[PDB]
């Protein structure tokens, strides 16, 4: 699954439904800490609508759990990733992945 | 007599310059590993597109058909408004 | 002589570690071109990525605006054949 | 200043496909020296696209459009048709012109 640990705290009343487009800044890392992508280093936040389908499973599911403003780290297990193929050259097989996450805002 | 003080110094020079292609061959097979890695990532990045592409006319096959129905539906809409 | 074949063999020895120190320095020259490149193609097929994305996601929300329209149409044509 | 389509070996004649339509094509991209830079053929896997959604680059929606079904064809795209000035680093040069060797396999 996915496990969800406060970075900072979010207004803890504003969470993302269905349809919502999530506004977020975000670092990909392996489980020792090395950085695979960010869209900190390209400034620019990534965009995606929840229940799209349109990002993996843990995602789905962690990203929901944020308030508007909340900084996140989302361990998120192979089964929700990229499980046993990995994407050769970037995630390998069976990877645990840690995102550090920002929800800016929705939209 | 000074020949055998020529020999020592290429058998130095000989090891000097084997040292230096191991440096080299060594450079050389780790910049072969990142190489194959980055190349790897090229392949999966293409197959990420690939997939974002396939999603793109899924969602674009979808629009077609809400695009017809909407279509016929403000026209059954403009007729029972006449009558 | 004695020192003759061992000076012989020495500079054989030399010359033939000197040209495999250069294919290798040559080698390591050209996958370090080669790996900059491949990492530019990396960089672009990103934000090839990164566009097909965001079209993923206009479709999506082009879809709900869509489906929407379509609800209130359905709606006011309901309350025509009521009203 | 656009595309150019050469016939390379002749279609059906009849089936063209209209907007809204999903094309299945091979293809393979090269730079104007013939230097190939992508390919659906060497990956075993046809490319779908739907004709009139803003998908492609604009110099395949109006080369592919004029191809009837079983037709192969070499499109040769200007720069303003394809990625212009800032082309594609690594992939793309600088005000590139294309060619693709394309085949409208079938339509669905
Ligand atoms: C492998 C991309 C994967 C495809 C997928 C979609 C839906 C369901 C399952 C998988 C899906 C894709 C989404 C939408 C496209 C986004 C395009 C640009 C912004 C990304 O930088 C792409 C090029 C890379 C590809 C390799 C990935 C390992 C990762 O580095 O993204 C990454 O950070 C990640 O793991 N990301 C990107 C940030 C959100 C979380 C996660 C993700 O869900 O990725
Ligand atoms: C830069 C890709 C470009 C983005 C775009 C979308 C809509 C409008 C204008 C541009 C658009 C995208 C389409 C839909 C995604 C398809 C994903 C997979 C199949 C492609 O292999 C992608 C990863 C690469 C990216 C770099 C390109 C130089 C080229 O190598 O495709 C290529 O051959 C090309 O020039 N292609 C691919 C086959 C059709 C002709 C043309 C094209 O229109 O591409
Ligand atoms: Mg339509």
């Amino acid at each position: 699954g996915v496990q969800v640990e406060t970075i900072s705290p979010g207004d803890g009343r504003t969470f993302p439904k269905r349809g919502q487009t999530c506004v977020v800044h975000y670092t990909g890392m392996l489980e020792d800490g090395k950085k695979f992508d960010s869209s900190r280093d390209r400034n620019k936040p990534f965009k995606f609508m929840l229940g799209k389908q349109e990002v993996i499973r843990g995602w789905e599911e962690g990203v929901a759990q944020m308030s508007v403003g909340q900084r996140a780290k989302l361990t998120i297990s192979p089964d929700y990733a990229y499980g046993a193929t990995g994407h050769p050259g970037i995630i390998p097989p069976h990877a645990t992945l840690v995102f550090d996450v920002e929800l800016l805002k929705l939209e | 007599p000074r020949l055998q003080r020529e020999l020592e110094r290429l058998q130095a020079a000989l090891r000097q310059t084997e040292a230096r292609e191991i440096e080299w061959r060594e450079k050389a097979q780790d910049l072969a590993l990142s190489l194959a890695q980055t190349k790897a990532s090229v392949s999966s990045l293409q197959e990420v597109a690939m997939f974002l592409q396939a999603s793109v006319l899924e969602r674009d096959s979808e629009q077609q058909r809400l695009q017809d129905e909407l279509e016929l539906t403000r026209r059954a809409l403009e007729k029972e408004r006449l009558h």
